[PDB]
This record gives structure tokens, sequence and C-alpha cells, in this order.
RNA sequence: UACUCGAGUGGCGAACGGGUGAGUAACACGUGGGUGAUCUGCCCUGCACUUUGGGAUAAGCCUGGGAAACUGGGUCUAAUACCGAAUACACCCUGCUGGUCGCAUGGCCUGGUAGGGGAAAGCUUUUGCGGUGUGGGAUGGGCCCGCGGCCUAUCAGCUUGUUGGUGGGGUGAUGGCCUACCAAGGCGACGACGGGUAGCCGGCCUGAGAGGGUGACCGGCCACACUGGGACUGAGAUACGGCCCAGACUCC
């Protein structure tokens, strides 16, 4: 490129392809789960794993995916989502944190306990 | 301790204004004349100098002024909606 | 009337006081135009340096400063100068 | 209006709007006529009312009501009007 | 009794300081000039004067309306509240005559000349403070200036007070700030006007760097005050807790 064709054209950079849009630009949004249901990842990897779908305050509708073994989440309970890619479940871009609102960490976890939301033994 | 009406303010002489020349370009106009001035400088971010021009109109009372010719610049009084300019003697004419 | 003010910047629990000539017009840390030291009690000797010379300029110019700042330019002697009554009077106890 | 301060500073801008409105009046009826006097085209008369008109705009003026290089302008006008015609 | 004081004027202060960023692409912002085109109380500092007469109103008392806020009618009292006149002749305007500078009308030597015009208020007898004009200066301010400072031509022609001249009106100050008439132009592909975005900047994060992102706090400016408008007060209004009108919200 001439600096002529610099000068009359500018040099346009890359547009951010931008990840999650469910929140906006936000770290966290809440939602309210509206059903809870069962899907098969994609042929290399094969397995039935729990997702739900969640109404969100931004009013957006997008499957979150189930963290742990155990859940207590019925249609309609307010659940809190967060950010993060998901491959066996092509559509799927979302988690569900354990321990908060209404959703707790699944009994029986004692390794890895802050990621679930598990409190220590006594 | 009287003293007369005489506690007056401070001075201020007068200094630079500005001045510039550049070449005439529309003479259609009535005893007024549009002027381009040619500057250099170079990109922020490329480094390449850059020639452009910006458009610019002074001041004439009897037109002398030809299509395409050498002028320069004083900053007069604002007498019109985007024009200030007023020029002040010419340096060539075509 | 520009009045020698002391501008205030910094944080809460430890306030700062520059000595600024200034308008008391403009906000409390508004426009300084020109500054001659600053005044911060935090510290315990909470020294303070004048410039003799730009102060006097100032007063004799039309600055009349705050009591405050009056009380120590008497402290620092140039009221003592610019009054000429005792001199100038050096007490100034410079920190240890 | 919520404090004694501001309602007492109300109470006294009408009364000297009631003052300067009237004041201004004064001032403006002394200009209509002199603007009356040009245009139907005399000299004596239209002098006498410049004088009248002066004397009764150095004094607002000098009173605060407006302001005076804007009064030596529209009487040095006037007066220019006035040699014109 | 005045030690003292409710409210009552009168002032002064309230345009301070504190808050927010919705709009705003603009001389809105940083920096660089400015003005022989403006003002500016309260501060200091050299330098004339502050004679004089008059009247009214609040407050108060009475009456009346009205739950109310609020209101009127009548009597009465004073002034750093008010106005006339005295002068001014150094200041503001106009008709006649030199030198300096040139960056031009013209500025400065208060250049000389004839006319006419114009301001004030007292308080304390003690580190004593007040009022009016302007040779000296500052500050806060206004105007406009080159440059600049998003994305979209899948936005290419736009603009009629719009663009310039003359004349009037208008502004603290030149100017379509406003008016009338003349000419048809001005802005436009070195991106006009259109659309979405968003307070600008000293700065904050990153990067060796250029550069990219970004505007937390502090701070320099801008704009806003339930939404839309307008105006008074003055040295100073976008007038946040100042005024009026219209809508919404809540309440009596
Ligand atoms: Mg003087
Ligand atoms: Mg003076
Ligand atoms: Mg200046
Ligand atoms: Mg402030
Ligand atoms: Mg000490
Ligand atoms: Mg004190
Ligand atoms: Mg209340
Ligand atoms: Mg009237
Ligand atoms: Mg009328
Ligand atoms: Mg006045
Ligand atoms: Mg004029
Ligand atoms: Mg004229
Ligand atoms: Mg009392
Ligand atoms: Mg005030
Ligand atoms: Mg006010
Ligand atoms: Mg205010
Ligand atoms: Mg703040
Ligand atoms: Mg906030
Ligand atoms: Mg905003
Ligand atoms: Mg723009
Ligand atoms: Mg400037
Ligand atoms: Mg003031
Ligand atoms: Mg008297
Ligand atoms: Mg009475
Ligand atoms: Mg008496
Ligand atoms: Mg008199
Ligand atoms: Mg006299
Ligand atoms: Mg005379
Ligand atoms: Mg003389
Ligand atoms: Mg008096
Ligand atoms: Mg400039
Ligand atoms: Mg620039
Ligand atoms: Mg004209
Ligand atoms: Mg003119
Ligand atoms: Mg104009
Ligand atoms: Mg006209
Ligand atoms: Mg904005
Ligand atoms: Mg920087
Ligand atoms: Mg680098
Ligand atoms: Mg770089
Ligand atoms: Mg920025
Ligand atoms: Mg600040
Ligand atoms: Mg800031
Ligand atoms: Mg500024
Ligand atoms: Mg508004
Ligand atoms: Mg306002
Ligand atoms: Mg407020
Ligand atoms: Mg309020």
């Amino acid at each position: 490129p001439t600096i002529q064709q610099l000068v009359r054209k500018g040099r346009r950079d890359k547009i951010a392809k931008v990840k999650t849009a469910a929140l906006k630009g936000s770290p966290q949004r809440r939602g309210v789960c509206t059903r809870v249901y069962t899907t098969t990842p994609k042929k290399p990897n094969s397995a039935l794993r729990k997702v739900a779908r969640v109404k969100l305050t931004s009013q957006v509708e997008v499957t979150a995916y189930i963290p742990g073994e155990g859940h207590n989440l019925q249609e309609h309970s307010m659940v809190l989502v967060r950010g993060g890619r998901v491959k066996d479940l092509p559509g799927v871009r979302y988690k569900i944190i354990r321990g908060s609102l209404d959703t707790q960490g699944v009994k029986n976890r004692k390794q890895a306990r802050s990621r679930y939301g598990a409190k220590k033994e006594k | 301790q009287k003293g007369p009406k005489y506690t007056p303010a401070a001075e201020k002489p007068r200094g630079r204004r500005k001045t510039a020349i550049g070449y005439v370009v529309s003479d259609k106009m009535q005893k007024t004349i549009v002027v381009e001035l040619e500057d250099r400088k170079s990109h922020p971010l490329y480094g390449k100098i850059i020639r452009t021009t910006k458009k610019v109109k002074a001041h004439d009372e009897n037109g002398e002024a030809g299509i395409g010719d050498r002028v320069s610049l004083m900053e007069t009084r604002p007498l019109s909606a985007t024009k200030r300019w007023r020029l002040v003697e010419i340096l060539e004419k075509a | 009337a520009v009045k020698i003010k002391l501008t205030r910047l910094g944080k809460i629990r430890n306030p700062q006081y520059r000595i600024i000539v200034a308008d008391a017009r403009t906000r409390r840390d508004g426009r300084a135009i020109e500054v001659i030291g600053r005044y911060h009690p935090k510290e315990e000797p909470s020294l303070i340096q004048i410039d003799s010379e730009r102060a006097q300029y100032w007063l004799g110019v039309g600055a009349q400063p705050t009591e405050p700042v009056l009380a120590l330019l008497k402290i620092t002697g140039d009221w003592q100068k610019f009054k000429g009554l005792p001199g100038a009077e050096g007490t100034l106890k410079v920190k240890e | 209006a919520n404090i004694k301060s501001q309602i007492k500073r109300i109470r006294t801008n009408e009364r000297r709007r009631l003052r300067n409105q009237s004041v201004k009046s004064s001032l403006r009826t002394a200009i209509r006529g002199f603007r009356e006097a040009v245009d139907a085209g005399d000299k004596d008369k239209a002098s006498e009312l410049l004088h009248a008109t002066s004397r009764k705009l150095d004094k607002a003026a000098s009173k605060g009501v407006i302001h005076p290089n804007q009064a030596a302008n529209k009487k040095s006008a006037l007066a220019l009007a006035l040699n014109k015609l």
C-alpha cells in the first residue's frame, strides 16, 4: 500500500468478533429458568448433559450449562449465569454458578470446593 | 486626602494579528474574494508530509483582484457569517 | 482582590494546602495563577517555606492575604519585613 | 422560594423592576419622540429634544439603568442624524 | 434603662462552594496571539468634593375576605431607602486646526479649537471606616482566529437571512445580532450536507517503541438542574435549593 493510498483510505483495524452476546459487556446476568432438559453432544463426544433455558434481565433467550453432579433446579427457578464456551454442546455458551441464590453446590465435594460453592468439613 | 476622578485602569498595546498569504480563486463576488492557503504537515502517525489547502475569503472594496492571483491576509473584524479575513496588499496578478 | 489561598490536593486523612495566590471567586481548588509554597499540618513541624520577594510583589500589587496566611507570614518574618517595624526576624524551626 | 433571604430578594427585585421599567419606558419615549421629530424633518425643535433627551439619558445612565458607552453611542448617532439632516 | 431583641425595611451576601453527564462533532477542547473593540463591587495605592428642599412605604393599629396559603381597605412613622437643584469645567458626545507610528479606519502626545452635557452619604471619636470618575494594574470574563480532534457514500449535492454590499435598527464591544433594498451566490469529491455513536483535555491501562485502547479519582474547561420555554435583579444568570407560563409526578 503506497503512502498516497494510505492517506486516501486510512488503515482500518479489525472489528472485534464479540463473544458472549447475552451479558452485553457485563461480568454477570441474573435469570430465571424456563425449562430443564438434556441434549446430545457432537459426534466425537457422546453423552447426556443437563442444560437449562433461562430468561435474562436483558431479555435474551440463551441456554446455560449445569455444572456439578446434582441440582435442585425446577422450572421457574431464579439463577445466576456466567460466561464460558462449551464445545460438546453447539448451542450452548453459558454456565450456571453453584452455591448462589437457589443453586447450591453438589454435596460430597471437597476438592475444588470453591469452584462449586461448598462448605468445609466439621 | 482628596483627589480628582483620575484612578484609571490598566494599559495594553497592540500585538500580533494573524498574517498569511494565499491565492484567490473565485472573483464572482462583489468586493469580496475567496482564497486558498497551501501548507505542509506530516501525518502524526504515518510520518509522511501532507500538503492540504483550506478555504478562506478576504476583503476588497474595489475588486482589483483577478482569478488566480496571490494575496496576503490580515485578520480584520468579523463582518459577515463565515467571512472575517481582509486583504492587505496584492503580491501579483494574472 | 486576588487573595493568598492554600490549594488542597491528595486524599482524605492527610490534607494538603499549597500556597496559591488566586481570586476567591473560583473554586477553593480552582485556577492557581502563581504558587509560592505549600502548607500541611499532618507533619508535626508542618514545615512552611515562603518566597519573600513574590509574596511582597503580590502584596504591593493588590493581593490581600487571608488571616491565617498573614499570621504565617509574620511567623516567617515576611510581615515583619513588609512593615519595617522589627525588621526581618528568622525563628522558623527547620525540621530536625 | 423556600428561604427568607430568597423571598426577600424576590420582593426587592419586583420593586426594582417597577422602578426600572418606569425609567426605561421614559427613556424609550424620549428616543421615540426624537425619532418622530427627525422623520418629520425639523432642526431647532430637534436640537431642543436632543438636549432634553440627552439630559434624561445621562441621568438614567448615571443612576445605572443602562450603560454609559452605549448611551454615548445612540446620543452621538442621533447627533449624526441631526447634522445629516 | 439599651445590655438586648422577635420580626420590619435597607443593605450586603444569595451568580459562592457541592452535584450530574442526557445532549452536544461545536472555536464544544489543549495550546498560541489578541483587542488602537468591553466591563468588572469588595484590595492597596497618588491625587477635587460630599450644600441643599421635599415627599412616600413597611413595621404598627383597626377592618374585611378566606381552613389554607394568601389578600385587600384605612391611619400613621423613619431613614446609609428616594428624588429634584448647586456646581464639574480635568470625564462623555459634536462643528474648526500640528507632530510621532505606520499593522488601517486612525491610535498616542490628557495634541490645539468652538458648543453644549453630566455624582455622591454618611457612620465611629478609634489601629477609624464611607460616596462618585478616571492617566496607572490585576484578576474574572466575551469574540473570533490557523491547526487539529469518531464511524457510515449501502449519506453527493446542500443551503435563501442563505451568501456579500450599502443604509438603518441592536450589543458592555465589530459583525444578518435584527430590518430594507441591491447582486447570485456561498458551501461541495484536499469529502458538503445526511445517519449512529459520545462531554473535551492534563491524564489511566498496555506496548521497547511508534501505536492501540480509554476518560475511574484529582484537576483545567463544557453543558444540565422533574421535561419545554422566557425574562427581571446586577460588576457578574445555564440563575441547581431566584421568578412566570405549559405538561408529568406526588400531596393538601
Ligand atoms: Mg487615580
Ligand atoms: Mg486606576
Ligand atoms: Mg487579557
Ligand atoms: Mg467550587
Ligand atoms: Mg508547629
Ligand atoms: Mg477569623
Ligand atoms: Mg422543607
Ligand atoms: Mg412604560
Ligand atoms: Mg413603549
Ligand atoms: Mg445600574
Ligand atoms: Mg453602534
Ligand atoms: Mg455610526
Ligand atoms: Mg435587634
Ligand atoms: Mg452580592
Ligand atoms: Mg442571585
Ligand atoms: Mg449561585
Ligand atoms: Mg465531584
Ligand atoms: Mg454519578
Ligand atoms: Mg450530558
Ligand atoms: Mg460537526
Ligand atoms: Mg485567550
Ligand atoms: Mg460585586
Ligand atoms: Mg447634600
Ligand atoms: Mg405607615
Ligand atoms: Mg424629622
Ligand atoms: Mg444637585
Ligand atoms: Mg453646576
Ligand atoms: Mg463648557
Ligand atoms: Mg492641558
Ligand atoms: Mg446617604
Ligand atoms: Mg487565538
Ligand atoms: Mg488547534
Ligand atoms: Mg448596514
Ligand atoms: Mg461601521
Ligand atoms: Mg453580523
Ligand atoms: Mg439592512
Ligand atoms: Mg454531553
Ligand atoms: Mg498524553
Ligand atoms: Mg511498542
Ligand atoms: Mg504502538
Ligand atoms: Mg479521551
Ligand atoms: Mg479542580
Ligand atoms: Mg475533572
Ligand atoms: Mg477560559
Ligand atoms: Mg435544561
Ligand atoms: Mg437557570
Ligand atoms: Mg441548588
Ligand atoms: Mg431547593
